[PDB]
Formats: structure tokens, C-alpha cells, sequence
């Protein structure tokens, strides 16, 4: 009985973290692509671009949060 | 206590009347940054970095940089050193009220006691018992978030009290009414399911919300309560970030132990070096986001209601 | 018994992952326009910030449904 | 007999996830057009907001169907 | 056999979900065009809103199908 | 008795949702052209609306096959 | 045996839905070109409709497949 | 024994659906080119028709495979 | 009997993916070719062979499906 | 006995299908570049054809592994 | 209890592969503009490098969840 | 006896198919610009050619792993 | 027991397939930029190569997880 539950919750949390990773990667792709394009004259605004690159980082967070709570269930 | 205003200054300036913005960041931001960063080995490295900057602050030495065009060094380095060596205290105390970080090969080397290592005093939290401890600290974190939003709404109400366009103070207490209403609803659905004193709470919250509507037909007021609801929830990331860091440190420790137990006659020598370089390389990218997260949280959550929009004074 | 636990875990994971994916898909184009607007629209960075931070309610609601059925666990 | 509960839960998750992804796809174009317009369209700021906030109803629909067939549970 | 209704639950979940997907992908490009059009189309705002609200028929059909399936339950 | 019901329902919902998604994808490009056209082509509003209304025949097919599967249900 | 009718039903659903969005993406770009072409193409709308009715081959083929299978049930 | 038959039928449905989708895309791009080509392509109308007509062979192959599977049933 | 249905859905999936890939190729091939035709009426003969090239993929798919049916 | 046959067959079928999809994606860009080159590269026609030919090497591996897996049967 | 091992293994594989796909998608748009910029930006080579360096942490997160599930063997 | 062989077969097929898909996606983008490069860059032909040979490094892994678990069979 | 190792083989294959897909997707437009660069950037050829080799390090994570799961087998 325990064999099914643990593997099933494991594949579920893997699904969650993988999809969150894909979403944040898609976001960071275009964000950084625009940033490095603007960095030519944005030598003053390099830090300004940096804070935009770190905003999509939040999407991973909920994914590994629910992964952690499901692992704690295991 | 004053020099923390560096972060506040270059946005927050506004058209006068505001009182609150400056004392809140030294009493909040380093605390939650330290809660995020529980690695004492990282904290001592940051202390040594502060020592490295202290070797430059004594001279003028603007020290420039080739890449990022940094020049504004001379005296702001003093207050930057002040804020960093203020926050290292919070991160080191968090690292000791938290679990151990390095060296604690609890399979054989229990540096501080545990039920799996009899002897000295047991550790308070280990994050294997995550079934209970994680739930309690999540409740603690969301409590901090909701009380911070409470203080923000309270200071908005205080502003509305003095300023005679207090019609906005009415919608301000409407914010708190919506918050207590959704709190009662959550306690009804996923709470302990009782409704004895909860009935009065939902009654008062819903009633004062309709009275807030009765002030004027504000079309923008009815959807934004959903945004306010997500705002208290957004604070929850603070545990997940520090849990990710702690699991990183734990798995590095386990890898080092595994290398140093089997090939131990030679595995220790390579293992210490590889563990050090891996920890440093992980640090150099992850700590940027780690330090960037809570200040963004504080900005977007706290300043968004009262002081952000007034066209910089 | 444990099968139900795994299945509702699958539901949680699908919900949170797809909500995160939608939020990221929005945020990508929003910020891509916004950072380009920043260079000459230095005044308009405030509007850019609120536009970028607006669509997070999607993953908020996904987290909400995930946690309520995790209460139903 | 509890096996159906996990099925209805994964139904919850997929329904809300697809709804969130669709409204994110919509908002990605809408808000990007709006922030590009907002330079000259500072007067039309409220128009941009209502245009971008219009597709949010899909989340409401997913929420209501999830809630009703969770009250079924 | 209670497992029957979990399948109808996931079926209506799929139906409503990619109905939302369809209405989002429909609304995105047309509203991106419309918002940019507003700059001269302040007169044509009524046309813009009706084109924007037209695609909702798909999701009202989807929720009708979900409702009749739930009634079948 | 119930096993067939759920499979019929999930096939029905999948079919109608995919039809909805297809109409959404078509209507995206159709409206993207039409809204830009209308601004001066207000005379051609009649042909623009009929072209926008044209793709709905496939969701008509989807709802009729949904109806026959419901009748079998 | 009734569950096998469920299998063939969901096969019909996949077939008709996939044909549906194939037809939608088929009609999308063609209609988008034609609507923009209309203003000069006022004489050519007759052949524009002719080319626009070409994608319906996919839906009629899908529906005849569904029809022969639901005859087989 | 009917467990075989439903699997075969859903195989036919999947095959014809993917064939329809691929031919839809192939027809879509060439039709989008040809419709804009028309205005000067008054002579090239016959070539446009055969170019649009040729991708249907994939639909023919999908049809023959589905029919031989049905004959196996 | 389950093997028969499983090999049937396998060969259907195979030919479906092959058809989809050929459609994706042929879309851009024809889009280039038809636009070329405006001057390429003389060059049409060289144009048609590019359209004819992707057919080998569905040829492979259908022969694999045929050998699977022969195994059936 | 029947369990392994269908599984190995569907595995090799999806393998060759994915390989064909990948090489089709490659040829879609390759021939689009080459034909456009040909308008002046009539001399460089043979030089263009090698780039059309070279993507087939990947489905050579797919056919090879399909034949090997068939020999495993 | 052998099913648990295979299921957690496929979960590890899914998580790692999806994280790898996401960070590859990010690195594509990063380096695509980075290399084009580097012609003028020979001075800014280090500034270009860190933008490639940032999205790599997704691999680290996927490796983390893979290794903890590995330790759950 | 049969379950293991079928499952490893479908694993082999899935791995090699995804490898072929990835290398095809890579080859499309590189060769599309490469072909246009060669026409004027006939001197740079050998230099440009190696980039076409670069993506094969992943499909050689995809085939060697298939070989190694076939040996594991 | 055989089904267990089949499941872990499926997981390994999926991991390496998605890793190869991601690195191919990145290397696609990376090489697309590089071949455009190399025309004048013949001196910068090494800078192109060090950029292209970086996404090749992505798939080695899937390679190592496949190797360690094989060691588990």
C-alpha cells in the first residue's frame, strides 16, 4: 500500500517543480534577452535590469514549497 | 539607527505629511534576511567580506570598477558596512536557533544532541519532523505577514484621520473589514470548522465592508480586495527559500560524508576541497537572489499603499 | 487510501504547475515590453512595476485551491 | 470507494490550471499592448486597466466550477 | 462503483479548461490590436469592447455542458 | 452501468473543448485583422462580422456530437 | 462491453477535436490575409470565400469518421 | 474481447486526428501566401489551386489506414 | 487480444506523427515556393521537387505501419 | 505474452514518429532558405541540395533502431 | 514494494528533464542576443557572461529534488 | 518476462525520438542562416559546415544509451 | 521486479530525452546567431565556440542521473 502512495506523490511533486521551472525559464528568457539588448547604453541601468531578471524567480518558490510539504507527508 | 535610510531615500521622498517610512526597515529587513539565510559558514564569510570593505573605508579610495561603473563609494560604504554588520547578527542568531549547518555528520559526528545521537542537549528543529515544525513556522510567517499588512492599514487610517479627505480613511477601514472577513471565511473552511465566535467576526467584517461601499460607488475598490488577499499570502516564500538553502547544505554535507567514509584514507583530502569549492560556487549565484527577495517583498508589500505614488515629492 | 493521497497530490502539482506556467507566460511579454519602455520612460517605471506585478493573482488562486484540497487531505 | 475523490481532485487541478494558463496567454498580449500605449495614452490609463482586467473572469469561472464540484465532495 | 463520477468530473474539467484556453488565445491578439487602435479609436471604443466580449460564447457553452453533466451526476 | 458513463463524458468534454480551442485560434487571427480593418473600414463592418462568425460551424459540430453522446448517455 | 463503447466514444472525441483545431489553425492565417486583402479585394471576395471554404474538408472527414464509428457501436 | 476493439478504434481516431492537424497547418501557410498572392496572381490562379490541393494526400493515407483498421475490426 | 489493439494504436500514433512532421515541413516549403512562382514560372520545375522531398517521411511511417499490420 | 508485443510496437512507432517530426521541423527551415536562395543560386543548386539531404541521417537512426527492436521481437 | 522505486525514479527523471528544458529555453534567448552584442561589446564580455550564468540555478533545483528523491530509495 | 522488455523498449523509443526532435530543432535554426551564409561565403564553406555537425553529439548519446540498456536486457 | 526496472528505464529515457530537447532548443538559436556573426567575426570564432559549448554542459546532468539510475538497476 505504501509503495503506490509514495511514488505517486513523488511523481506529482516532480510534475509541479518541473512545470514551475519551465514557466520561470520562459519568463527569464525574454526578460534577459531584452536586458542584454538594452545593456549597450544601459551601463548605468545594469542594476535596473538586474532586478527585473530576478522577479521571475518567485515562480520556482511555490513549486518547491508544495514539493517540500508533500515530501514531509512522505 | 539613522543610516538605514539609504534604501528608502531614492524612491520614497514624497509630498510631505508622511511620517512612517524610515524606522520600519532596520527593525524588519535584517531579521527576515537572517531567517532566510541560516548558514553560519556563509555568515562568517560575509563578516570577512565586511572586514575586507573595512580595509577600504579607512582610506578615501573610491576603488571604481571596470564593468559596472561604480564610483559613488567613498562615504556610502560606511553605512553599507553598518547595515551589513547589523544584519550579520540576525543571520548568526537565526543560524543557531535553526538547525546546524556544517560538520554535523549526525550519523557518526553529532556535534549537538538528537534522539538519533544520545548524550548532550537535543536540537530544537531538524527539518526531518517537517510534519509539525514546518506547519508551525508557516503559521508564524503568515502571522507576520498579516500583522505587517495590519500595521500598514493602521497607518493609512491614521493618515486619513488627520487629512480631511477622510473619505479615503473610510475605504481604509474597509480594507481591514475585508481582511477580517476573509480571515473568518478561511477559519470557517480550512480552519477548525467551528462557528461560535466566528459568526460575529464574519458579521462585523461583512457589515463594515458594505458600509465601506456605502461611502461611494468605487468601481476600483471591489476587485482590489483580491489583490490585498494575495498580499498576505506572498510573504510565505521566506520559508521556502531558506528550506532550499538548508537542503542544499545538507546534501553537500551528505555527499562529503559519503566520499570521506568509503575512500576516507584519501577521500577526506579531496572531499574538504570539493565541498568548499561547491559551497562557494553555489553561494556566489544563490545569495544574490536570496538578498534581493526580502527587500522586494518589503517594498512591494508595504510602500504600495500610502507613500509610493506621490510623484517623488 | 494511499492511492487517494497520491492522486490528490497529482491534482495539486498539476494545478500549481500550470498556474505558474500561465503567470510566467504573461510576465515574460509584460516585462519584455516594460524594460524596453524603461529606457526613455524613466518616469513611467511605477506603472511598469504595477503592470508586471499584477498577474501574480493567478498563481495565488492556484496555491489557494491546492492548499484547500491539501486541507481536505 | 474513495478512489473517485482523487479523480475529482485532479479534475480540479487541471481545470484551474488550464483556465489560469489561458488567461495568462490573453494578458500577455493585452498588457504588453497597454504598456506600449501608456506613454502617449497616459489619459487612457484607466482604459488600459479595464482592457487588461477583462480576461480575468476565466479564473472566476474555474473557481466556481471547482468550488461547486468540491462541495459535491 | 463510485469511480464513474470521477471520470465525468475530469471530463468536465478538461472541457471547461481548454474552452478557457480557446477564449484566451482568441482574445489576446484581438485585444492587443484594439488597445493600440484606441489611440485614435476613442470613438470606436464601443466596437472595441464588443469585439473583445464576443469570444465568451465558447466558455458559456463549455459551462453549459459542465452544468448538464453535473446534473447527470 | 457507470463505467461507460464516465468514458462517454470525458470523450464528450475533450471533443467540445478541442473544438472551442480551434475556434479560439482561428478567431484570434480573424479579429486581429478585422479590428485593424474596421477603424476606417466601418463600411465593411458587415463582412468583417460575418467572417468572424464563420468559424463557429465546427463548434456547432462539436455540440451536436456532444448532444448525440448525451442521448446515448 | 459498455466500457468498450466508452473507448470508441473517446476515440471519436479525440478524432473530431483534433480535426477541429486543425481546421481552425488552417482557417486562421488564410482568413487573416483575406480580411486585410478585402479593401482592395472588393472584386476578389468571391474567390476569398472560395478559398476560405477549403478547410472544411478536414471537419467533414472527421465527422464522417465519427459517424461511421457511432454507426459501428 | 471488445477491449481489443476500443483500442483499435482509438488508434484510428488518433491517426486521423493528427493527419488532419498536420494537413491543416500545411494548408494554412500556403493558403495565407496564396490569398495575398491573388491580386497580381490573376493568371497564377490555376497554379495556386493545385498548390493548395496537393497536401491532401496525407489525409488520404490517414483515411486508408483508418479504413483498413475498421476492416480488421 | 490486447496486443492487437496496442499495436494498432502504436502504428496509428506513428503515422500520425509522421504526417504532422511532413505537414510542418510542407507548410514553409509551399509558402516559399508559391511566393517564388510570381517570377519563378520558369523556375517552377525546380520548385516542385522541394515540395516532393518530404514525402519520404510518411513513406517510412506507412511502411512501418504495414510491417506492424503484417505482424498482426 | 501479449503484454510485451504491443508495448514494444508502440515504443518503436512513437520513436519513428518523433524522428520524422524532428526531421520535418529541420527541413521546414532548410528548404525555405534553400528555395529562396535558388532564385539566383541556380548555379549553386547542387550546393543547396546537400543541406536538404543531410537531416535524413537522424531518421536513419530511427529506422535502424526500429528494425533492431523488430528483430528483438 | 518495487512499484515505489520505479515511480520515484520516473519522477526524478521528469523533474530533471523539465528543469533542463526550462533553463535551455532561457539560455537560448540570453545567448542569442549576447553573441550578437559581443561584436561591439568585447569590453562587456563579463557583463554578457553573468546573464548566461543566472538561469543555470534551475538545473541545481532539479538536481536537488532528484537527489532527495534518490535518497528516498 | 514481457513487461520489463516492453517497458525498456518504449523507454528506448521515447529517448531516441526526443533526441532526434531536439537535434532537428537545432539543425533547422543553424542551417537556415547557414545556407544564406554559404552563397556569398563560399570560402567560409568548411568553417560553416562544422556547426551543422555539432548537434549530433546528443543523438550519439541517445543511441548509445539505447544500446546499453538493450545489453542490460 | 521486471516491471520495476522497466519503470526506471522509462524514467531514465524521459530524463535524457528532455535534456537533449532543451540543449537542442538552446543551441538552435545560439548557432543561428553564431553563423551570422562569423562573417566578420572570423577573429571572434573562438568566442562563438565557447558560447556554443556552454549549453552542451546541460545534457550531462541527465546523462549522470541516467548513469546512477543504471547503477541502481
Amino acid at each position: 500500500s505504501g509503495g503506490l502512495d509514495r511514488g505517486l506523490i513523488a511523481v506529482g511533486m516532480g510534475l509541479a517543480v518541473g512545470l514551475a521551472a519551465l514557466g520561470t525559464g520562459v519568463a527569464q528568457a525574454r526578460i534577459g534577452a531584452a536586458g542584454v539588448g538594452a545593456i549597450a547604453e544601459d551601463r548605468s541601468n545594469f542594476g535596473t535590469a538586474l532586478i527585473f531578471l530576478l522577479l521571475p524567480e518567485t515562480l520556482v518558490i511555490f513549486g518547491l514549497l508544495i514539493a517540500f510539504i508533500l515530501n514531509g507527508r512522505l | 539607527a539613522k543610516p538605514f535610510e539609504l534604501l528608502v531615500s531614492f524612491l520614497n521622498t514624497p509630498k510631505y505629511g508622511t511620517f512612517d517610512p524610515t524606522p520600519v526597515v532596520p527593525v524588519f529587513f535584517p531579521f527576515w534576511f537572517g531567517m532566510i539565510v541560516g548558514d553560519i559558514g556563509y555568515a562568517l564569510l560575509f563578516y570577512l567580506v565586511g572586514r575586507w570593505l573595512s580595509g577600504y573605508v579607512k582610506r578615501n579610495e573610491p576603488l571604481v570598477i571596470d564593468l559596472f561603473a561604480l564610483k559613488l563609494k567613498p562615504q556610502v560604504i560606511g553605512k553599507l558596512v553598518h547595515i551589513l554588520n547589523w544584519m550579520v547578527f540576525w543571520t548568526v542568531v537565526w543560524g543557531v536557533i535553526y538547525g546546524e549547518f556544517f560538520g554535523t555528520f549526525l550519523e557518526h559526528l553529532g556535534v549537538f544532541g538528537t534522539p538519533e545521537h544520545p548524550g548532550l542537549i537535543p536540537i530544537l528543529i531538524h527539518r526531518i519532523d517537517t510534519a509539525k515544525t514546518a506547519n508551525l513556522l508557516i503559521l508564524l510567517s503568515v502571522a507576520f505577514g498579516v500583522v505587517l499588512v495590519f500595521f500598514g492599514l493602521a497607518l493609512r487610517a491614521y493618515l486619513g484621520l488627520k487629512h480631511r479627505h477622510m473619505a479615503h480613511f473610510w475605504e481604509g477601514v474597509g480594507y481591514l473589514g475585508g481582511l477580517v472577513g476573509v480571515l473568518a471565511l478561511a477559519a470557517s473552511y480550512l480552519g477548525n470548522l467551528q462557528a461560535g465566535w466566528l459568526q460575529g467576526l464574519m458579521y462585523l467584517g461583512f457589515g463594515v465592508f458594505l458600509l465601506a461601499v456605502l461611502m461611494s460607488r468605487i468601481w476600483l475598490m471591489i476587485p482590489e480586495i483580491f489583490t490585498q488577499a494575495g498580499h498576505i499570502l506572498s510573504h510565505i516564500r521566506i520559508y521556502a527559500v531558506g528550506a532550499a538553502g538548508g537542503i542544499l547544505a545538507g546534501l553537500l554535507t551528505d555527499v562529503g560524508f559519503a566520499l570521506a567514509e568509503r575512500l576516507g584514507l584519501l577521500g577526506v583530502l579531496l572531499g574538504l576541497l570539493v565541498a568548499g569549492v561547491l559551497h562557494l560556487l553555489i553561494l556566489l549565484l544563490t545569495t544574490l537572489g536570496h538578498m534581493l527577495q526580502p527587500i522586494r517583498l518589503l517594498w512591494v508589500e508595504f510602500f504600495t499603499k500610502f507613500g509610493f505614488y506621490e510623484e517623488n515629492g
